[PDB]
């Protein structure tokens, strides 16, 4: 179903943004240590 | 980590697993997952248009469009790889998966990006494509990464996708295969990775045989055990054979 695909895609991209910011933050904190 | 084998829409088993992995990884996991799942007002992400070569384009501008499309898909930081890539599958089967990536338009990791890059450059005979694989060591673990080396008008470059901006696309300004590889080695240094193995494949044919796969490992160098002049000697010999000789695949 197309509507489910679109819903999943929207959540995937919200989640990817969150995980990308997390990886950037963790990278910076590791450089500080 | 997790690889989607259920197609699209992603099935409950794969979907729930995805959310459980990120809730664990993320420090505020449960509230993070809860804020996204069944959130009523999520943004609908744009669908980037698939790039296409026209005579009005320089090939650097075309390659940049291809790389920008991949960057717009974004590097997949979710822990769940959305497109299964069987490395030894025939190219024709891999190109159907590449096309599926353009239709579903989701984030991708390094190997998906290599397959996608082969697909988006198949039309153009002045581009030669060949995988470049790295096995690296950091903090007691091994890591595997691959990019798509490209050869055009005497210069070397690359397309790809990585967590790190210095470990994917390289412009077409490398005079030798060695300069390109050494640039990746120097870029890995910035992240405290030592390169254990560099693996160079064969040219990916623009018109493959019916069951022809990608050759991933035509040349394998244990670079951490070699002095740089020996690495350069082996790379330039091999790159010279690529540019002339028809080599027999080693896999």
């Amino acid at each position: 179903q197309q509507e489910l695909k679109q819903r999943q895609r929207a959540e995937i991209y919200a989640l990817n943004r969150v995980m990308t910011e997390l990886e950037q933050q963790q990278f910076d904190e590791f450089c500080k240590q | 980590f997790h690889v989607n084998k259920s197609g699209f829409p992603i099935d409950s088993h794969t979907w729930e697993r995805m959310w459980l992995h990120v809730a664990k990884v993320h420090p505020r996991g449960g509230e993070m997952v809860g804020a996204i799942r069944n959130a009523a007002f999520l943004a609908k992400p744009s669908i980037p248009q698939v790039p296409n070569y026209r005579l009005s384009m320089t090939i650097p501008d075309w390659l940049q469009a291809i790389q920008n499309y991949m960057k717009t898909l974004q590097y997949n930081h979710t822990g769940t790889q959305f497109f299964e890539i069987r490395k030894m599958r025939p190219l024709s089967g891999l190109m159907e998966t590449a096309k599926e990536m353009t239709r579903e338009s989701l984030p991708i990791k390094c190997l998906e990006a290599v397959i996608l890059g082969i697909y988006l450059t198949n039309g153009q005979p002045s581009i030669e494509r060949f995988p470049i694989s790295f096995k690296t060591y950091f903090s007691g673990n091994y890591f595997h990464h691959v990019v798509l080396g490209i050869y055009c008008n005497g210069y070397y470059g690359s397309l790809g996708m990585s967590r790190r901006a210095e470990l994917m696309d390289k412009p077409l300004t490398f005079r030798t295969l060695s300069d390109l590889v050494f640039d990746f080695e120097d870029s890995y240094k910035k992240y405290l990775h030592t390169v254990k193995k560099v693996k160079i494949g064969l040219y990916v044919p623009h018109e493959p045989h019916s069951f022809q796969p990608i050759e991933w490992k035509q040349l394998v160098l244990n670079v951490s055990k070699m002095l740089r002049a020996d690495i350069r000697k082996e790379l330039e010999k091999y790159a010279r054979d690529m540019r002339m000789k028809i080599l027999k695949p080693a896999s």
